[PDB]
Formats: structure tokens, C-alpha cells, sequence
């Protein structure tokens, strides 16, 4: 989309992906974004463990 | 009290906050909320009702957590959102007319419910929200011993007490002296008369006063003072002091001369207002002063003149009177008002589901009896009660 | 709608939050979205207006996002912000405008202007953001069929209807009986009238009654029941049923004996109230039954009982009255009253650009004749240009 | 002004937001600006007071800021936050009731106080937050020369002025004829009488006409036009116009015929309204112009007949009255009106500390004085100091 390099300061609070998902224009790849942001684990209890 | 309002505000603001289409950033600091909300209500079970033909309703919290994954919230995440608000809704609408309809002559500001006693854990505390709603932030001034102010639209401060006085008076009812006075909501209309327009009186002026004690000390009032009380002012019939016989009222007005309007807080003066009509102020007080007097005009033309003989028969009655209007008021302990509904809430609740007369509140919730004999205890009951309407009338409209 | 709630929301919060020197955290999540609504706004062209003296205007939308870079916003960025924030709200202001003056008999609920059916898109759902508002809120409950709830004070349910009823009349109009009443905006004045006074009636007991049907059906009011109605309670004369002849009303006021106020749902009694003044409430009614009567006193001073002879001749006539005024009130459908200003909102875009009488609407949007003939059309068309009104006050104060 | 009311705005979220077990997202938001705010007025002094009996109080700033990072907030959190919101709720309340107790001929809507001026300066410009309130919102709008308007319930536009107006007198005072009117509140009562009821009148027909000018242009407003003015419709006595006598005024009410209501911008006809009574609408006006007329009626029945001779003595006199009430309207300058507190709290703090009469406002802060003579000066103060009560009414309750 022809934008800057972003420079990127170590120590952000926000990973890279956590700020494409709100400079990005587009829908579909930022939708995508999105899903790798914020995916994580279920913490699940079957049988006991 | 405060996780009840904490679901509601998290209720609320998820009805309104999480749309269709809606971008997740607008909503990111509410579904963790929310999810904290679910987290901690789940494993617990509930029972409300039991009380007149209020139901009993059990209640069981097993609900998954949403999605923190989307961009843009799609249908999906709206109607399995919409699923789990509308039974949260429904637990807290039964939570909160199970509350509303109990009362403890004991501790009135303690919660009477079972379900409101079992919230009342700090397993429940990590539910708590913003309390940013007047009631709710009273509440935890209040809790914390902190000076807190209502703001009323036309108070009802003042009982129902439509009577008279008469410091003149005889079984012929033919010269009559003495007050008259309507208290009603937020309205004094008060009249003193005199069958003989002070023709004996000296200097020719009959002294008049009228006080009102309140019950609550009000705190920066605007008044609308204005002369000349219009119900007082047509001619009826009235019956006697023991009821026996009644006594006819003709009046003829005259304007109030020295009007003193004065208002006292602990027999104090602390404001005072001398023949000013208008909008007055009344900055601290809870008792209410008016003296005005009748004075017999010096010069009448002949039209007045025939109206007013030195004799016994008066067919034309000399009446003064004055009206004062308490538009808006801050009032430390809760009322009712022109402005709220939660008084008709808490009788709408207490009247559809047939509840029998407890201990504190008066019987079919007689405001007039409520405010005439305002205790303590029925003042921290009212409170609580009205904090919990105000919370369902957050949620159900 | 949604989406225009959506733009009025964020350009009232970017207004508001935007200022010079705030934190960037603080603004963080609303240049989100207004970049959000930036981004969808583009490309699109606009044309509102094109009846009456509304002009026609254009709208092209072609801007740059905002820098989401600084720390502190600084007086560039708001200065830009007010520029993009300037014409968006002129561009909504004259979609409301647009709006708040069509109608339609066949779907009222629907958009009726060419750029709010543009807007009606899901193009243009992502602008979407949360719907807190009163009107919006019970907009998005009554598009999935739920209860909603107006919460008014004072509100304008009765239309102007002062009237009289003789039922015992005669052409020298000098032995009368019946009631006369005034219901205008929420204040009912009742007033039953004998001209002998019960003389001749058994046990000198009149029954007077008075029913008032609504066109809503009101939920948990607080109503003001005062006897003695002061309108009704002065001498007057009164043109005739057929307007030929006037007579005469001099009236003497008796307390009303034995008041019975019954609010009625679909013919059953919901609420009664038996000699009972002061507030009272009412918790779901669509009708109000007044039962009072004249009692002649059995009792009476020599200055009572010239004045009610058993002859013709009756130059005081016995009078009895009631007022009722609904302070606040709870009503499904919208209303007026006298807190908000949608209504004179709705009249001032009206009759601002000179618009012709449509097919709904009375002429001169007359409120009597709107309330008088409430149809659920014009229910629907009031209501949707009732919430555009609430959104253009949003917007323009 | 700005950051007087961002501080107490983050004291307010920060009392409603920093609860006992939320979460730290819920607040994450607002713990950074409380940070910043802490941050920035650091290594300060200020100075408040030193007027009437207002004590002068110094404040320092030495606070540590806000970081330790938790997940739910836990009471440790709650207790410090507790004790350094008290000490900012202390010091800003302060700060506005000096900056309400002081005022300019010379530049009113500059700030007076010390502190205020202090705050005014670009060190303590990155404390702004958030202007969302009403006050605060025209306060910003009108620093920009941009249309403002504060919607009032009931506004106090007109000043007391009961008085009265005889077009035919003579010193018998036997045959008058002329207008009776009360100004008050929101409130025109106006009442003209004939004591011929126009027996010489061309036509049977006595025009009347009653001009109120208005002080500040209202915009849509809200009327409710009632005919038969309740408070001139008994019989009362009354002074002359110099005060030397007194004239009898015995009323019988006619209805009132031919009734044109005229709502004039600079003497231009914005909305008239023709024998039409119940809720009106005025959408912009500053001046109210009542034309109504008394006919005589030409069919009487033998009880009216006698009423109305063609000879001098007339024991009963025409009376026409008309009532009407702004229930609501949207005014560019600020008022006082039955919803609001604003002038009770500026003349509370004004009567508690014994404050001197400046050169703007009224000796003991009289609104008939005030809104009589509204100059543009004083409407800048009044503005100001408004606008400070509001801030303190957020914060003090
Ligand atoms: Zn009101």
C-alpha cells in the first residue's frame, strides 16, 4: 500500500501485527492480521487435566 | 450493590457498544469486561423470588466466552452476544424485583435478597465496573460516611395537608380570622383572612404567619415566590374544626403587604427575603417562614367602600394569600420528584405481584405516609430500594 | 439510521475528545474509528434536499486519514481535525434535515430521503459505533420487536379538548347539572356541577363521573391528585351545545365527597384510588375514570343557607372539582412534553424551508390533531423524525 | 477554563472508574491521563481565596504517579488513588468558588481568579481531556464565534413585572377598561377587562393587545397557549397608578374571541397563530404579541342579561384572559430555568461567604435585576461563572 518502513522501537508494548491491524486500509489482510493478533489457546478441563 | 450495578452498566453498555459491523477497537476494553463477567458467574447458582406471587426462578451460569479475534463484529458474534445478554438481563430484572420487594426494619441498607447476599462476596468483586450514575455514586459516598446531594426537579418534600387555622372563630361563623394553607408536592399555597379587613385591629393591620417544618434539610433551592394564592381565592363552603357544621368562605383579595419569607435551618435565620416575588433562592434551610400581614386600605373609592362596613354583616371577605414553589432542590437523603419514576417503579413492582405489608414501609406505599413520619430506617430502606430501581431502570426500560 | 447515529456520535466525541494538548491514549480508540468512517466515506457522492425551500446541495467526500503519531495532539491536528469534523457535520445536517421533512402512508419506518436509503448500505455498516441514546437505543429495540420504554416528563398525551356536558338542561338555562372539563397537554380539570345543589336528588347525593380515554397506553405515572380544580371555580358565561344562546356559571365550591380514580386497561381496573389526593401512581392504563359526587352539607351556618334555597331561583351554584396532572410518565410509543425539543425541532425544519402538506401529517404540524387521530402510521413516521430530530440535536445544539 | 473542567472531569471518572476489583482495561485509559495530570501539576503553587469571608489556602503538588501495573485493581491501589483524588477534589473546589465569587466590567469571560490564571497557561495545557458536557461544549463553541444554544426546561426569560394598564379610567373608577398582565418565570398572564363589556364599543368588539419584548432571542420553544387566566379571574382591590386609592375589580370571564398570537424577529412575522390553543411552537422570536378581543355576546339568557345593563352600575365586569407557558426553548445566552442549579450554586457560594456587591451583578444576586437590564457584559459573566458552577457541580454534588 506504498507506506513508510515503520520504524519499529524495540520494547513496544504492541507487536508488529498489533499495529497493521490499524494502519492498513484493506479489509481482508488486516482481517487476517486480526486473527493472528489476538489467536491464543482455550484453556480447556476434559477428564480432569 | 455494587456488582449488581456493575452487571447492569456491563449489560448496558453491551447492548449498545456491541453491534453488527461495529470496528473491535471500540470495543476491546468492553468484552474483556465481559469475559471477566462470565468467568466469574460461572459454577454459581441462583434463586430469586418467594415473596407474594413473585416466582421462584432458579438460576445456573454456563456460558462460554466471546471471541476477541474479529476486526469487525460480525452477525455471528452479535446474536451469540444477544444470547448471553438476554439471559444475564433476565437474571438481573428477577435480582433486582426480588430486591426491591423485601425490607429489614433492622439494617435497612444491608441487601434483604438471597441472591444479592450471596453477590455480596468477593468471589463477585472482580464482576465491579465503573459506578458512574448518580444513585450509584450517592451509594458509595454514603457507604464511605461522604456528604452527598440529590438533585431534585420539583421535590416532594412536603405531605399532603389541605387544612386551616382560625385565631378568630364563633359558632355563628360570621367573623372569621385565621390561615389557610395547601401543602402538596413541592407547593405552598397559604391564605390568611380576615371577615373584618382589620377594621378593629390596630393600625389597622392583622398580622399572619405561617410555618412549614420539613423533614429533610434541602440545600440550594430555587423558589418561585409569587403573591396572590389562587386556590384560596373563590368562594366555598368548609367544614368546622370537629366536622359538625360548615361555614361559607367569600373572598375579596387583597395584595400581601410585608411579605417576610424567611428560611431557617436549627431556628437560625439564614436566608430572609422582605416583599421580593419571583425566583428567590433558599441556600440551606428546612423550615419555611411566611409572615405577611393585611392591611385595611386607607382609600377607597366608592366601589370598595360598600364592601367593607364597620358593622357585623361582611358579605365580602378580605383574603391575602401567597404561593412558593420549590423547582429544583439538592437534598442530602432520596425523595420523589417530578423528574424520576423510580418511586412508581417500586410501587408498580410492590402492586403486580400482591406483596403483604411488612414492617417498614406504609401500606399500598403511601407517600404521604412516607414522608409525614420520614424515619432513619425507613429512610435507609428507601434509598436502597431506589438504588436497585434505578439499576433495573437502567436495564428495563 | 444506525449509520447515522454513527456519524453524529463520532463527530459529537471528535468535537469533544479532539482538543489541543489531550493525550494521545485518551483519543486512541475514536481516531480508529474515525478514520474507519474516513476510509468508507470516500468515493461516494451525496445529493440532499430538493423540497420546499430545502436547497440542493452535493457532497463529494475526498480526505485524508488522521496522524495516529503523536504523543500529545497538537494545534495542527486539531485544526485539521476541525476542517474534516466542519464539513461532515454540515453534510449530516443537511441529512437530517433531509430526513425530518418526507413521510410516507406506505412504510414510515423506512428512509425516505435518496441519501439516508444510500447510507441504509453494507458499504456503509462499518461506520457503525455504539448506539447509547434513548431513541436509538429503543429504534434498535423496536427493529427486533421488543419492549421499549419513553421516559417523559409531562408528556403531551391528552389533545385539547375543553368542553361541557349538561345532563339536565333547559333553554332558560337557570336549573343546570353536569360536568365541564379542560384536558390539555398532561393536566386533567374536572369539575361536576348542580345548580340545586342535590335538593331534589336521593339522599342529596349527585353522582358525577368522568372518563378519559388515551390513545397510548401510559406505564408507571406519577399523577398530582388535587381537589378543587381552579380553572372551573370563577363565574363565566358559556356558549350554548349549539351555539346560539350564552348562560350563566356562578359558582360556590363544595370539597368532592367520595372521589373514586380508577385507571382502567382494556375495561379492568388496574389501579383504584378511594378519597385519596396527594401523588399517587398508576402502573399501566390506557384509560382514567373520575367518580366523584355532590354531597349537599347537612350542616349548615346561617351564612350557608341563604345561599341554597329549595326554590327556583339559584344564584349560587354548588361546583365540585378535580385535577390530575401526570407528572412523568412511561410510554411505549413517542410523545411530547415539556422536557425535550424534538417536536419544535421537527415544526422549525418545517416550517423554516416552506414545505407542503404531505399525506401523514396534520397541516402546520398540529400536535391536537396528531394526537387526536394517532394512527400507527404517523406513529411511525413521528417516531422515526423524532429520532433524526435527536440526532441533528446531537449534532446541532 | 478548558483545564478546570478537564481535571475535575478525570477526578470524576477517576472516582467512577478507579473501583475495587475491576479490571485494568476498564481503566487503562484513564490511569495514563491521571498520570499526566499529576505529572504536569507537579512543582506548583497556588493560592486561593482572599475575598469576603473566603479563607486563602495554599496548594502544593507533591504526589507520586500512578504505575504500578495491575491486572484487577486491588485496595491498595483503590486507597492511594482515594487520597490523591481528595486532595485535587479539595484544591478544584477551591478554584471555582473563587473563580464564581469574582467578576469584570471591563473583560468578563477572561478568568479572574489567580489560580485560573495560573491554569491558563501552555504548562498545564497537556492536562485537557474530554469537553463533553453542555457548558463546557458552548463554552468552546463560542471561543471560536460559532452558534451555540442551551436548551432550558422552563426558562426564567421574563422578570417579574405584575402590573396593569387602564385605557379608560376616571377617579370614580366605576367604568375601566384596559389590560392586567403577570410576567413571571416562563409564565404570561394576561387579562383585559371592560367594565361595559363593550355596550359602546363599534361592533360590541373592545380590541386588546399585549407586547412582551424579550431580553434574548429564543429558538424553538415549546408554548402551551391556554385561554381564561386563572390569577385575574376573582375579585380583588387593587392600588392606582399613582399609589393614592384603591378600585375594586369584580370579574365575570368571557372566552376570549379572536385570538392572534404573533411571534416578532426585529418586528417581523415569524409565526402567528390564529384561534388555536394547547401546545404551540415559536421557532425563533424575541418578542410576543397577544391580540385577543372581547365581543359582547349577542344572544343572553334572562340569568346573563342581568349581568350587563345599558346604565353606570356595573357590579360585574368583562374579564378575557389568555395563559401562556415556555415549557422549553434553546437560547444562545445562559439563563436560569426549574431544571438546572447553576444560579443556586452561584448564589450559595455568593451568600455564604459574605460577599461584597461587585460592579456587574445585583446586590444579593437578584434575577428580576439581572435579566431586566442584560447587558452583554454581565451576560459574559453570567456565561462564566456558570460555566464554573457547572464544573463544581460535577465534582461537589
Ligand atoms: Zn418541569
Amino acid at each position: 500500500f506504498g507506506m513508510q518502513r515503520m520504524h519499529y522501537r524495540n520494547g513496544d508494548p504492541q507487536t508488529p501485527f498489533q499495529i497493521a491491524e490499524q494502519q492498513i486500509q484493506n479489509f481482508q489482510v488486516a482481517n487476517w492480521l486480526h486473527f493472528v493478533n489476538y489467536n491464543q489457546f482455550r484453556q480447556v478441563v476434559i477428564d480432569g487435566v | 450493590m455494587d456488582v449488581l450495578y456493575s452487571l447492569s452498566k456491563t449489560l448496558k453498555d453491551a447492548r449498545d457498544k456491541i453491534v453488527e459491523g461495529t470496528l473491535y477497537s471500540n470495543v476491546s476494553d468492553l468484552i474483556q469486561q465481559f469475559n471477566q463477567m462470565i468467568i466469574t458467574m460461572n459454577g454459581n447458582e441462583f434463586q430469586t423470588g418467594g415473596i407474594g406471587n413473585l416466582p421462584i426462578r432458579n438460576w445456573n451460569f454456563n456460558f462460554g466466552l466471546l471471541g476477541t479475534t474479529l476486526l469487525n463484529l460480525d452477525a455471528n458474534y452479535v446474536e451469540t452476544a444477544r444470547n448471553t445478554i438476554d439471559y444475564f438481563v433476565d437474571f438481573v430484572d428477577n435480582v433486582c424485583m426480588d430486591e426491591m420487594v423485601r425490607e429489614s426494619q433492622r439494617n435497612g441498607i444491608a441487601p434483604q435478597s438471597d441472591s444479592l447476599r450471596k453477590l455480596s462476596a468477593i468471589k463477585f468483586k472482580r464482576i465491579n465496573f465503573d459506578n458512574s450514575s448518580e444513585y450509584i455514586e450517592n451509594w458509595n459516598l454514603q457507604n464511605r460516611r461522604q456528604r452527598t446531594g440529590f438533585t431534585f426537579h420539583k421535590p416532594n418534600i412536603f405531605p399532603y395537608s389541605a387544612s386551616f387555622t382560625l385565631n378568630r372563630s364563633q359558632p355563628a361563623h360570621d367573623n372569621l380570622m385565621g390561615t389557610m394553607w395547601l401543602n402538596a408536592g413541592s407547593e405552598i399555597q397559604v391564605a390568611g383572612f380576615d371577615y373584618s379587613c382589620a377594621i378593629n385591629a390596630p393600625a389597622n393591620i392583622q398580622q399572619f404567619e405561617h410555618i412549614v417544618p420539613l423533614r429533610r434539610v434541602l440545600t440550594t433551592a430555587t423558589i418561585t415566590l409569587l403573591p396572590d394564592a389562587e386556590r384560596f381565592s373563590f368562594p366555598r363552603v368548609i367544614n368546622s374544626a370537629d366536622g359538625a357544621t360548615t361555614w361559607f368562605f367569600n373572598p375579596v383579595i387583597l395584595r400581601p403587604n410585608n411579605v417576610e419569607v424567611e428560611f431557617l435551618l436549627n431556628g437560625q435565620i439564614i436566608n430572609t427575603y422582605q416583599a421580593r416575588f419571583g425566583t428567590i433562592v433558599a441556600r440551606n434551610f428546612d423550615t419555611i417562614r411566611l409572615s405577611f400581614q393585611l392591611m385595611r386600605p386607607p382609600n377607597m373609592t366608592p366601589a370598595v367602600a360598600v364592601l367593607f362596613p364597620n358593622a357585623q354583616p361582611f358579605e365580602h371577605h378580605a383574603t391575602v394569600g401567597l404561593t412558593l414553589r420549590i423547582e429544583s432542590a439538592v437534598c442530602e437523603s432520596v425523595l420523589a420528584d417530578a423528574s424520576e419514576t423510580l418511586l412508581a417503579n417500586v410501587t408498580s413492582v410492590r402492586q403486580e405481584y400482591a406483596i403483604p405489608v411488612g414492617p417498614v414501609f406504609p401500606p399500598g406505599m403511601n407517600w404521604t405516609d412516607l414522608i409525614t413520619n420520614y424515619s432513619p430506617s425507613r429512610e435507609d430502606n428507601l434509598q436502597r430500594v431506589f438504588t436497585v430501581a434505578s439499576i433495573r431502570s437502567m436495564l428495563i426500560k
